[PDB]
């Protein structure tokens, strides 16, 4: 049946295979209270989790349990998932097997722990762990193509041709959302605001979210923004006071397109794209570029997958038409792909087992999956 | 009995109350040896570090011999169980068997 | 009605007695899911066979079923068989005998296990294995004279005088077009270009087919090489990159002509009909080089005959006047005289019947036909 | 008799003929500065070239002059070539002509620009191009064999029989050293190790060099990898960060021998040999066998002749014993044919003249040498 848990950086998607929509949305923030206190009165309250942080955010420190596709503190994660199991959920984890998503190229560790206390912590007859990219392609409902998966932590590209995936072509790029929040908040300190806490760190993504769009041309809008008139616009914070920004705001996405600013040697999002196509196979590269789709939090922003468009039809052949299909709630199409791939009866099969994990141990979940 | 290992101080047995702690150890006698320790039989107790569970390793000068420790906190029911400490040499493997309970 | 299936590598012509077009025409090759895929949805079709593996070339490890005339795997055949009678056809093998066509001194093993799948696997009351040199003289309408066949396989020379046969005259000659497809491949990495894959081979064959012409003569073609203003044209691939030639290929037919670029001993196609000549009697000599009849795959392009001719004519005896006949549509003329030699009645009692084989066994092929 | 270089990926060896120890070895790396400097005192050095690089490696981006065995960019290897000759050297252009070593069917631009810069860029009375292969045979003293030449850009397979060559018989290999430190790179991130800068990309190359060594069977080896203990080392970075590795080590080598992990159709190493002494002569094929040589940088690891010698003996007929020679100094002992081709009286009137430039054109390279 399975229970989809999409694990990415701040904020934790939850829900049931089969639906359209996730059940639990919630931050996968945990806070703690970084001052000690003495009043009669309070249960101390030592540990919060999911969106009761947000409301209690300056007081308390903010850790994620995720850093770069990797989680620092195991139990950290236990609580969120509790959380999302009993919380929103309201289901058994006894009922159903459980699917969990990860990004491609990710460290060793992560599957087979996160697979132990699948199988020890929570008792399921089954699990399994698929790949983003993959998922992303059956909520688009086409059999071949090149994904750019996207997400809050790590952007990657996988290519598929009708099936049968290509894992030499399968390249992972150090671009992603939460990164541009961070070259955004080191941006405004030179036009004289200052964040250095994680609470307000939080604003200036939710100011990137709505005020940020994607400049058709990069240096044209930079050009004419010396002259800034409708460039600018007032955000609300619950600091109290007032920011205004101009070109500030559709630099910041930018970066995805020029690594240069943030000083990485590796090329843009683009240029990337087009290294992951060369390095596939000759036959299967024609309708690979048009058939690219967009995924994951930082791909919201309107615009994104015009200025796509003509880079990639530029560098590109104009031997045939590029299109790109980026459709609305694409964030929650990871979550959707995981949905839907076990759904299907054949899936069911596959999953690993509790009795299998206990005889052979954790090395075979690289034997069994990719 | 049986041949002589690499433990000169094999675990001992322990008991332990709700939220104390508990530490087992084990002193090898002399590259450095490998200790591993692990929960039932095929079971790693180094995965398993973290809040509840934790490893220290320390060296001796004077007698040549190396005390291997396993850190015990805050235990609960899921801790109980059968733990077994498995020590290698240079050229030879040696086990031995010891009981983690929490109770309440 | 009759069937008629012309096999032996790259290509299964498949159709109906009666028509001078057959029904289906497909590359032979088979598929196989060079890498694993893991997702959910696909029926996995562990098996491609035909058109369809062309569309999925790049992921697909093609193979040949047939190498050098002779069968490699025998259930890869199975299935091609299997789909020609089912799927384009549209017939059942028990309706009609079935006509095979075979070149001259293939291996024993070809015929006899041919024979026995056609007898055991695809039940049907009589089959017939019969030689491209013979057919295409019945298809010339000549009675008496030598034929030279070239085509896909081994390019074979039969003379003939008045229905009587002479085995020793009989010369093969290793020389066909996928082995030109084999050296215009080879030609084309020097220029920087490279092509390893066999789905990548078909589209040089393809460009081989309409792009390459016969010059009137190699050597004065290629000196004026040097300069190529109107010997270089631009071919779009399904890739959508551009490939430009020049004298590289018009210097791929010349092969035949002059082997020493294969790096093979053995003379040229114009010597060795020459050496088949030569073996035959004097007497019967005059009317072989006035009828020579060229068929085949890689006799496609214009101008052959005429440098044929001249080649034929300078080193031949001047006794005797050279006449060549090569009309268009050649590289199906061995096709159709096997659809015509099976329209005789006559030739529907000459069949090799099921009865027969049991009775006696595969070693009667030779005894019933020469 | 004159200079001798060796133009192999990552590093550029020169010296004079007749020595038998290169006086300059250095990498061919050209390192830009990747950011803008904020200083005042500094001559800016825009452009680093040799192993003042390596020294700087860190902010500096190194670009490689060499991809493939093809110069991406012309003026960068002009500055290696003054470089060498100037600043280890210390000689002349002028004074002596210049032998180049080549890999065997390369593309035609290579040929003619390498000759157009030596005698435009550089004044010389004459030149001339050598093939890797046949220079290894007369430094083996032998007149007929089998030459498998690998060096750390490109492998080659060259027969020869008794001065007699066979182009349909000579085939080129896209394994490389450098493609297994690239195969290295993309294996270590699974582990959890991540590098993806040009910098720290030869500090990975470095590991595999010591670290890594030849299985006598790589299933076995990689099936005992689970209980590793023996198999895991820790390797030293600049840094002082440490790396653990296991079964990753060994089965890069493998590569070569299994090319599948790369992603690609084609047959590795023994695979190759096999199908380069099929292409030729029955009767030479005997002492092929016997004859076979390896050089170049990636023949350097442990173990490599005697796995092959077993894989060559199964797959090769047994009618003659296997014997492989792999002496100590492979990796320099290409560059040495090159010295002591320059040295013998016949070669000197074989050097392209400078006049025979000017006057004839870049063109006949092709009809002045093989």
């Amino acid at each position: 049946a399975a229970l989809v848990i999409d694990n990415g950086s701040g904020m934790c998607k939850a829900g049931f295979a089969g639906d359209d929509a996730p059940r639990a949305v919630f931050p996968s923030i945990v806070g703690r209270p970084r001052h000690q206190g003495v009043m009669v009165g309070m249960g101390q309250k030592d540990s919060y989790v999911g969106d009761e942080a947000q409301s209690k955010r300056g007081i308390l420190t903010l850790k994620y349990p995720i850093e770069h596709g990797i989680v620092t503190n195991w139990d950290d994660m236990e609580k969120i998932w509790h959380h999302t199991f009993y919380n929103e959920l309201r289901v058994a984890p006894e009922e159903h097997p459980v699917l969990l998503t990860e990004a491609p190229l990710n460290p060793k560790a992560n599957r087979e722990k996160m697979t132990q206390i699948m199988f020890e912590t929570f008792n399921t007859p089954a699990m399994y762990v698929a790949i983003q990219a993959v998922l992303s392609l059956y909520a688009s409902g086409r059999t071949t193509g090149i994904v750019m998966d996207s997400g809050d932590g790590v952007t990657h590209t996988v290519p598929i041709y009708e099936g049968y995936a290509l894992p030499h072509a399968i390249l992972r790029l150090d671009l992603a959302g939460r990164d541009l929040t961070d070259y955004l908040m080191k941006i405004l300190t030179e036009r004289g605001y200052s964040f250095t806490t994680t609470a307000e760190r939080e604003i200036v993504r939710d100011i990137k979210e709505k005020l940020c769009y994607v400049a058709l041309d990069f240096e044209q809008e930079m050009a004419t923004a010396a002259s800034s008139s409708s460039l600018e616009k007032s955000y609300e914070l619950p600091d109290g006071q007032v920011i205004t920004i101009g070109n500030e705001r559709f630099r910041c996405p930018e970066a995805l397109f020029q690594p240069s600013f943030l000083g990485m040697e590796s090329c843009g999002i683009h240029e990337t794209t087009f290294n992951s196509i060369m390095k596939c196979d000759v036959d299967i590269r024609k309708d690979l570029y048009a058939n690219t789709v967009l995924s994951g939090g930082t791909t919201m922003y309107p615009g994104i997958a015009d200025r796509m468009q003509k880079e990639i039809t530029a560098l590109a052949p104009s031997t045939m038409k590029i299109k790109i299909i980026a459709p609305p709630e694409r964030k929650y199409s990871v979550w959707i792909g995981g949905s839907i791939l076990a759904s299907l009866s054949t899936f069911q099969q596959m999953w690993i087992s509790k009795q299998e994990y206990d005889e052979s141990g954790p090395s075979i979940v690289h034997r069994k999956c990719f | 009995d049986d041949p002589i290992g690499l433990f000169v101080m094999r675990p001992q047995d322990g008991e332990v109350t709700v939220g104390g702690s508990i530490t087992f150890s084990a002193r090898v006698a002399g590259k450095p040896p490998v200790v591993k320790w692990f929960k039932g039989k095929w079971v790693d107790l180094s995965s398993k570090v973290g809040q509840h569970l934790q490893l220290h390793d320390s060296y001796d000068r004077a007698s040549k011999v190396y005390l291997f420790e396993l850190h015990i906190t805050d235990a609960q029911p899921a801790f109980t169980g059968s733990y077994r400490c498995e020590v290698s040499t240079k050229d030879k493997f040696d086990c031995s068997n010891f009981n983690l309970t929490v109770h309440e």
